[PDB]
């Protein structure tokens, strides 16, 4: 996991992030870029075109929730295994989400951050977030590990 | 690769235009900083901050990518010489390709935010994946 | 992308499988559901009890589909266009399952053909199935 | 990992396994089927064709060393993480092997085991082994996750 210097700057940047707006885009792009993930969200309504996906109210409302779990895990970087312990058990027994798909969403989130911040999301600032989204990725797969 | 995919990748790389050289250099620096185990494929390289080598090398990649974009229908044929190197000589682990794929898609996101639509995102990812598969295949 | 050598190996291997395609097709799934329980979730309507008649009737479908792919190795997309309509756009099957089936299939072919399942053929079929898998997972219409 | 019933048949079968013949075959195929693995054994000599890879003497001798540590893990089934902490650290901190490649070798082993035993290695017996290899692979990928 992160050190002191890595941790302090990862917190600083996250403050400027708009939880509402980033969550919907990430989950949307996950369903658009990796379209086999759409089966898990059949109940969400219409998923035919990428425009219908990126404007789906249930999708966007749920993306906000996943980012709230991400914001919470950002405050508990010393222990991600215990923070994401609950959701980990949810994705296995109730959802059967393959642990590989967490890597893709962590990566999507990073791309989503980069688009909305351009150069301000420095190559070093990216690498530090690559430890976070991978640190989270392992915590949701701890039932499979 | 669908008909819209081919169109999206062309339009995206067209928006990249003459900037590709710098983006090939960034896509590298972003990989060598984010995934330090990839730095072992380049031991002879000088991997310092803003290298003359890395910058010059990123120019070779993007140029070869441009060739791939212009040869969307016959990628195995066009990239036959690059496969010789990456697959037969270098013996690169496929996960590194996926890591360059993700690193490059970051560079294109930050630099071109108005153009990096979900539609185009999915197309470029599907293009790089198909290019990666060519380069990690020994078809001689 | 396959070598001419990869395509020769595949064509020869299936020439040895012959009429037992349905037997191994059925055995492949039988192995998949048992080895990896999660792959049963795509089949809630199926009978999955050991030695099911449905699985044996369905295994023959898979093997009948793979035998077409062998005949048209230079055009996997065109030959398997209707199967991408189902597995990708309709059923929306996770690509990680495709790795599990191919592994369960490769084990099946190894047990019955230890004289013909050489490392040279092993690589070629591994590439072959991962090319069929890529087609069935991609939306290209 | 396994239940009490799933420990008995997995061990009884393992005693029938020739640790030299299978060891030199599983690693052989790993370098043929997955060619990029040859990068880790540059010192090993000629690995140009399928014939050379299979008849390389260093390959075969190193092949048993693997299956012996695999045979070692057959006894310590509950404490795989503890038994493989030495080998999990070595393979990433020195040899930089990607944790995904571990999954492939457990896969190749089963294929070779099915080839060497045929019908004696049943669908049910395989299922028990698929967990074993997936436990040893996860124990060897412990320094990552
Ligand atoms: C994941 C990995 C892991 O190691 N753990 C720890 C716990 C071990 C998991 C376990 O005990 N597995 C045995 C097999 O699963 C049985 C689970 O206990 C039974 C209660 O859960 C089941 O109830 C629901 C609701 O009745 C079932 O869902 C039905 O409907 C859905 C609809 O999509 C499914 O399609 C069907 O499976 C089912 O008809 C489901 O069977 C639940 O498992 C991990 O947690
Ligand atoms: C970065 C990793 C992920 C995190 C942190 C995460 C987090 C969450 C959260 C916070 C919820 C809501 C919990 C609830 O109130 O029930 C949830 C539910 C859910 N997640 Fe995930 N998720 C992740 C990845 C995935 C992936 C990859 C998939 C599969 C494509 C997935 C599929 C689902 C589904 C189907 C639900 C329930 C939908 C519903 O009932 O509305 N998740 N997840
Ligand atoms: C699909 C993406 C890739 C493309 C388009 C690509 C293309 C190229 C090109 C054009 C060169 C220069 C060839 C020359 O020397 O003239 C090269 C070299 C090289 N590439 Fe890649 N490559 C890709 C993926 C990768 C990845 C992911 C790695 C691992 C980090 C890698 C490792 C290397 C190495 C070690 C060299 C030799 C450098 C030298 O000696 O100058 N390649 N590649
Ligand atoms: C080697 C790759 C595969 C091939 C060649 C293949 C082939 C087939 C064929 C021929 C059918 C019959 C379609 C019909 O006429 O009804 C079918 C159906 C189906 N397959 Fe696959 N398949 C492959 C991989 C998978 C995987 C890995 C899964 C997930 C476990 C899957 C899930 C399904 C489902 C849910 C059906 C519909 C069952 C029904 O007919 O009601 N496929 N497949
Ligand atoms: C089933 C998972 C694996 C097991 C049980 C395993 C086991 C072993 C063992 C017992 C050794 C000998 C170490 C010693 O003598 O102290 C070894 C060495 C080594 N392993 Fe692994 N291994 C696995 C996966 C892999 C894979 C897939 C690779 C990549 C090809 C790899 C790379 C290496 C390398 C480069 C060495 C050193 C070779 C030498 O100098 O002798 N390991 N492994
Ligand atoms: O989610
Ligand atoms: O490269
Ligand atoms: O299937
Ligand atoms: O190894």
């Amino acid at each position: 996991m992160l050190t002191a210097e890595e941790k302090a700057a990862v917190t600083a940047f996250w403050g400027k992030v708009k939880v509402d707006e980033v969550g919907g885009e990430a989950l949307g792009r996950l369903l658009v870029v990796y379209p086999w993930t759409q089966r898990f969200f059949e109940s969400f309504g219409d998923l035919s075109t990428a425009d219908a996906v990126m404007n789906n109210p249930k999708v966007k409302a749920h993306g906000k929730k996943v980012l709230d779990s991400f914001s919470n895990g950002m405050k508990h970087l010393d222990d991600l295994k215990g923070t994401f312990a609950a959701l980990s058990e949810l994705h296995c027994d109730k959802l059967h989400v393959d642990p590989e798909n967490f890597k893709l969403l962590g990566n999507v989130l990073v791309v989503v951050l980069a688009r909305n911040f351009g150069k301000e999301f420095t190559p070093v600032l990216q690498a530090d977030f690559q430890k976070v989204v991978a640190g989270v990725a392992n915590a949701l797969a701890h039932r499979y590990h | 690769l669908s008909a819209a995919d081919k169109g999206n990748v062309k339009a995206a790389w067209g928006k990249v235009g003459g900037h590709a050289a710098e983006y090939g250099a960034e896509a590298l620096e972003r990989m060598f900083l984010s995934f330090p185990t990839t730095k072992t494929y380049f031991p002879h390289f000088d991997l310092s901050h803003g290298s003359a080598q890395v910058k010059g090398h990123g120019a070779k990649v993007a140029a070869a990518l441009t060739k791939a974009v212009e040869h969307l229908d016959d990628l195995p044929g066009a990239l036959s010489e690059l496969s010789d190197l990456h697959a037969h000589k270098l013996r690169v682990d496929p996960v590194n390709f996926k890591l360059l794929s993700h690193s490059l898609l970051v560079t294109l996101a930050s630099h071109l935010p108005s153009d990096f639509t979900p539609a185009v995102h999915a197309s470029l990812d599907k293009f790089l994946a198909n290019v990666s598969t060519v380069l990690t295949s020994k078809y001689r």
